[PDB]
RNA sequence: AAGCUCGUAUCAGUUUUAUGAGGUAAAGCGAAUGAUUAGAGGUUCCGGGGUCGAAAUGACCUUGACCUAUUCUCAAACUUUAAAUAUGUAAGAAGUCCUUGUUACUUAAUUGAACGUGGACAUUUGAAUGAAGAGCUUUUAGUGGGCCAUUUUUGGUAAGC
RNA sequence: GAGAACAGAAAUCUCCAGUAGAACAAAAGGGUAAAAGCCCCCUUGAUUUUGAUUUUCAGUGUGAAUACAAACCAUGAAAGU
RNA sequence: GGUUGCGGCCAUAUCUACCAGAAAGCACCGUUUCCCGUCCGAUCAACUGUAGUUAAGCUGGUAAGAGCCUGACCGAGUAGUGUAGUGGGUGACCAUACGCGAAACUCAGGUGCUGCAAUCU
């Protein structure tokens, strides 16, 4: 029915696209270092694309993976950001879901013009307890029909915390 | 110009058997050999070490070497008018004991028996093996199987 | 979730060895450890498997055969208890001693178990056991680690060290055992015996003692109630030890019912399946139900 | 066909593609038969003993007018070709008894021109949805 | 060609007997466009023994023209008298192959009479030699012999 | 051509029995790859052109693309299946069984592995048929343009090519 | 496939399906899924000696390759390789 | 009979959906002093067996279920093929004689078996 299997985050990463790399792709990461408190990654362009500006094994962009109580408190923040509304797309079939700020300075964090101004993708990962069996080493299976993260589920579940606002259809 | 590589031919040859690829068996690994041992060589194209030429393959000799990882064994090829004796270096995955010597000292052994019991009797043998013999005379009955005469059958198109 | 798979997709697919199915076994692994120089002939390499469940430590001497693997003798921490140990039953010291006694339990079968000691001593310090002259080699296992990641100062490597210690010759390094250091590359052998012993267990207990009377006491529930202080936790390995040399002979359990008694019952929860000519009466009334549009 | 019966009429079908390539050597002094392998010249059918060539469907009253199109569609070709008047219904297969006997039954589903035939084989439930005529009270 | 070596039957209108087994019959196929074979009858055996049998005795080809010739080769068997020797021909039997290779192959004429078809090439049932005539070789190696 | 060593033997352009190997013929294509005719249904909530309020970030369109279940037809360099003919090995005295000797190899281990002593078992001693004897050595001639027929088969319209 | 500010067909980030439809210098064929592919850690077995063996064969050479013996090393907890 | 560890064969074992599971086991599951590894104690390491749960895993049942397996005078003695003729036919090709013999099709049945060791109302 429903007793163990509650339901909850597994994780938030939050994404800035930069864009190109040099001081600007090293300023960005400084906002997530000092937002996460957790040291961030940085992804390299998968091939050149003339026309945005970007060589193939040039670092585009950083994120860094959120987990737990703190995760939980950046999600609440770009909530807020975005006055508890989201819509009815921008939850994946699969139970997950996410949104972007502009302007990172919209949640605490002063603005030290030297790091400047990021907008930023928020996306939040849905599971329940159990998920281990698809993670682990040894025995590596499959989470049960029933069980397993929906549409549907997660945004019941989003509404009914954070008291929000889905939207649309 | 012609094209005679080392694996020349072999796209079918050395392939591996439908919905049978991939790690081999342990099985393999656990058959033990021994020198005057009979196996039958075939190629399996995963393992590319050890591996027979291509003319051995489908073909059974004599193992006369035994090593870490291989048995060497006798084929005896034809070249010209002659049999020339041949040496392989085969590895364990290409390599299988000859099912055939097994039926054979089966029976050597079910002949040395059958010897005993007739000794132990004091009667005749009779331990080589016979072909099929013509068939002797029945009375096939009528009982419930009164014959269903046949007649042929008229052409007819079912297109 | 309409990533429906085709009946050719099925059809040409090909299924991986059962236990691979079933993540258990690292074929790549079992190769190795099990295949022998075919000039040894049916000389049976021998591997030390080592297991953890969340709950119990399984140690084995297995060696192969075609029909199936064959164990020479086995040991598990739940056996523990009858030597002293009563809790941490997965934890580093349970491994030392389950590595033990598998050690003089398959060789007091073996007859190998006077000659080859083991260590007694026990400062754990790095060392084989090594063979002595004009007399039998001594018995031979290489640990299976299974699926186990090697982490210097895994537990798996305790049972090794036991199971060494114990006079087994299982070739190893120093370099997993923790007090390992990657830079000093040397082994500090107070660290290993304090494992040995249980000390990173006991002095956490102390610790914990002194700055959570709360949590140190979920904790160690256990400890509490059996008025085990935690400085006496090397006396209970230490003892262990002792008996563990002392009597390594395996005694199963008392056993209540027996395997018939067991079988009436305890899968007589088993679902039973129809025949074809029931499946066929489902099939006639499924129609009549479902018959007539909607 | 059309013109006697109309546009129609009928259902035409050429049973047989040209998939093999013919080749010309061709010879432009000459070079010879030295390397005489040829170009592609042109395709062909591969047709067998007893192999269909044309099939056409139409109602039992247009028999006569279109063997008489396929009589005079021979005379195009080399060979002997024969012109068979199957039992089977149209291009289906069934002799018309047989296919009689199911398509008054509910077995047979009308598809794109062709058709769909009810098995006893997959899933109860949607050999129900696919068939509603075969299990139905109806009449 | 092996085969009708195999057979003794290296020259044309020579003949010999042969035990049927499964081992034997399908040498009979293998050569059936070559031969013309069947069952022969006691009177035929009779015949072709007391006419045409030649012993082999150091290679030699000789004629069994005295019972003494048969016993002093073929009496470590029983088998001390021509009829002896017919006797082990018919009813095959025990020592059928000792009997029967002592046998010369036997060599008869063309048929006396002909060949009753107009061409031998082709098998007995499409019209004529060739094959296993069954029954209908005694009158074929009769008017051979 | 010269012989030599032996003498019923192990032989064999053959069968049988047993046990292997093979991917051609055929077959297949609502089975993978590739090709190919036709509709049918459903998708696009993410290619597009309209008409409906220019309206459209909204409907019903026909048109692609795609998906599902069907449909007609194909492969020397495609295939799950898979012949016939051809093809490897075996059918014992250099065998079998029991006992227990040697080693520096090998094993936890006189444990294995090899090679042996001593003991037992010869009527069919281990299918068939044949054997015009089997085995072996040296030396040397000519030849090293080939062509034809059935069948398989490649190039070529074809050819007494 | 379903999801996420600027973000577009195409940038980065989740999740699901996924028998290999990918990748493995190169032609093609074979082979491979806790790998033979991808990321990382340690390395010089691409070394020393000289024999046997398979293909091509005259059973010469050459190229290539296989399994051992005797050294000296690499790696790994180890069996091993 | 259940369950676990190590397996043999490697779908009768896989796939999809829905049920059901006593006991023990197995699991999920609590914790972060310690050895150890992460962007992230998620994985990997360690610790308790203590706070919890059969939800999932796992085991078994259901299904005119997809697949896989097996059988059959189901198709078919068909296709193809070894051998034969101074057989037919202008030819393409075909028939007969002595043999060998498929695949698809159809229908019926089936949906893991098992070795070692341990443990269980
Ligand atoms: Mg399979
Ligand atoms: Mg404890
Ligand atoms: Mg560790
Ligand atoms: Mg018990
Ligand atoms: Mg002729
Ligand atoms: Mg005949
Ligand atoms: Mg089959
Ligand atoms: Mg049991
Ligand atoms: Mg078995
Ligand atoms: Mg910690
Ligand atoms: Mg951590
Ligand atoms: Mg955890
Ligand atoms: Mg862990
Ligand atoms: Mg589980
Ligand atoms: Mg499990
Ligand atoms: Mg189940
Ligand atoms: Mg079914
Ligand atoms: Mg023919
Ligand atoms: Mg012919
Ligand atoms: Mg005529
Ligand atoms: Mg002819
Ligand atoms: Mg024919
Ligand atoms: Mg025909
Ligand atoms: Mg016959
Ligand atoms: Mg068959
Ligand atoms: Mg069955
Ligand atoms: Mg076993
Ligand atoms: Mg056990």
């Amino acid at each position: 029915q429903n007793p163990m299997r509650d339901l909850k985050i597994e994780k938030l990463v939050l994404n800035i696209s930069v864009g190109e790399s040099g001081d600007r792709l090293t300023r960005a990461s400084k906002v997530l270092e000092q937002l996460s408190g957790q040291t961030p990654v940085q992804s390299k362009a998968r091939y050149t694309v003339r026309t945005f500006g970007i060589r193939r094994n040039e670092k585009i962009a950083v994120h860094v993976t959120v987990r737990g109580p703190k995760a939980e408190e950046i999600l609440e923040r770009g909530l807020k950001v975005k006055e508890y509304q989201l819509r009815d797309r921008n939850f994946s079939a699969t139970g997950n879901f996410g949104f972007g700020i502009d302007e990172h300075i919209d949640l605490g964090i002063k603005y030290d013009p030297s790091i400047g101004i990021f907008g930023m993708d928020f996306y939040v990962v849905m599971n329940r307890p159990g998920a281990r069996v698809t993670r682990r080493k040894r025995c590596k299976g499959t989470v049960g029909n029933s069980h397993k993260t929906t549409k549907e589920d997660t945004v019941s579940w989003f509404k009914q915390k954070y008291d929000a606002d889905v939207l649309d259809k | 110009g012609k094209s005679h590589g080392y694996r020349s031919r072999t796209r079918y040859m050395f392939q591996r058997d439908f919905r049978k690829h991939g790690a081999v068996h342990l099985s393999t690994y656990l058959k033990v050999y021994k020198v005057g041992d009979i196996v039958d060589i075939k190629a399996n194209g995963s393992i590319q070490k050890g591996m027979p030429h291509k003319f051995y393959q489908g073909k059974t000799g004599v193992v006369y070497n035994v090593t870490k990882s291989s048995v060497g064994v006798i084929i005896n090829k034809m070249v010209g008018n002659r049999y020339l004796e041949k040496r392989l270096n085969l590895r364990v995955e290409h390599i299988k004991h000859s099912k055939c010597r097994q039926e054979f000292l089966e029976r050597v052994k079910a002949n040395a028996a059958k010897r005993a019991e007739a000794k132990a009797q004091g009667v005749a043998v009779q331990l080589k093996r016979q072909p099929a013999q013509p068939r002797e005379s029945r009375i096939v009955s009528t009982e419930g199987n009164v014959p269903q005469t046949l007649a042929p059958v008229p052409y007819e198109t079912f297109i | 979730q309409k990533d429906a798979k085709s009946s050719a997709y099925s059809s040409r697919f090909q299924t991986p060895f059962r236990r691979r199915r079933e993540g258990k076994t690292d074929y790549y692994q079992r190769k190795r450890l099990v295949t022998q120089h075919k000039a040894k002939y049916n000389t049976p390499k021998y591997r030390l498997v080592v297991r953890f469940t969340n709950k119990d430590i399984i140690c084995q001497i297995i060696s192969s055969t075609i029909t199936g693997d064959v164990v020479l003798a086995a040991a598990y921490s739940h056996e523990l208890p009858r030597y002293g140990i009563t809790h941490g039953l997965t934890n580093w010291a349970a491994a030392y001693a389950t590595g033990l006694l598998i050690a003089r339990r398959t060789l007091q079968k073996l007859g190998l178990d006077e000659t080859y000691k083991g260590v007694e001593e026990v400062e754990g310090e790095y060392e084989l056991t090594e063979a002595v002259e004009d007399g039998p080699r001594p018995f031979k296992v290489f640990l299976d680690i299974g699926l186990q990641r090697t982490t210097t100062g895994a537990r798996v490597f305790g049972a090794l060290k036991g199971a060494s210690d114990g006079g087994l010759y299982v070739p190893h390094s120093e370099n997993r055992f923790p007090g390992w250091d990657f830079e000093t590359e040397e082994i500090d052998p107070e660290l290993l015996r304090s494992y040995i012993f249980g000390g990173h267990v006991s002095q956490y207990m102390e610790e914990l003692a002194d700055d959570d009377e709360e949590r140190f006491s979920e904790l160690f529930k256990g400890y509490l109630a059996d008025d085990i202080d935690a400085d006496s936790l090397e006396d209970i390995y230490t003892s262990a030890h002792e008996a563990i040399r002392a009597d390594p002979a395996f005694k199963p359990t008392e056993k209540k019912f027996t395997k018939e008694q067991y079988a009436a019952e305890s899968k007589k929860y088993r679902q039973t399946k129809l025949s074809k000519e029931e499946r066929a009466a489902r099939v006639a009334a499924k129609i009549a139900a479902l018959a007539g549009q909607q | 066909m059309t013109t006697v019966s109309g546009r129609d009429a009928f259902h035409l079908r050429v049973r047989v593609h040209p998939f093999h390539v013919l080749r010309i050597n061709k010879m432009l002094l000459q070079q010879g038969m030295r390397g005489a392998w040829g170009k592609p010249h042109g395709l062909a059918a591969r047709v067998d003993i007893g192999q269909i060539i044309f099939s056409v469907r139409t109602k039992d009253s247009n028999k006569d007018v279109v063997v008489e199109g396929l009589r005079r569609a021979r005379y195009k070709f080399p060979g002997q070709q024969k012109i068979i008047l199957s039992k089977k219904w149209g291009f289906t297969n069934l002799d018309r008894p047989e296919y009689l006997k199911k398509r008054e039954a509910g077995e047979v589903k009308d598809d794109g021109a062709f058709v769909k035939f009810l098995s006893k084989k997959g899933s109860l439930e949607n050999n129900i949805r696919e068939f509603p005529e075969y299990f139905a009270a109806q009449a | 060609r092996k085969v009708l070596q195999l057979l003794r039957l290296t020259r044309i209108n020579s003949g010999t007997f042969v035990k049927v087994t499964k081992a034997t019959l399908e040498l009979l196929k293998l050569i059936e466009p070559y031969v013309a074979y069947g069952y022969p009858s006691y009177s035929t055996i009779r015949q072709l023994v007391y006419k045409r049998g030649f012993g082999k005795i150091n290679k030699q080809r000789v004629p069994l023209s005295d019972n003494a010739i048969i016993e002093a080769n073929l009496g470590k068997y029983g088998i001390l008298s021509i009829d002896d020797l017919i006797h082990e021909i018919i009813t095959v039997g025990p020592h059928f192959k000792q009997a029967n290779n002592f046998l010369w192959p036997f060599k008869l004429s063309n048929p006396s009479g002909g060949w009753g078809v107009p061409r031998k090439f082709k098998h007995f049932i499409q019209g004529g030699s060739f094959g296993n005539r069954e029954e209908f070789i005694n009158k074929l190696v009769k008017s051979m012999n």
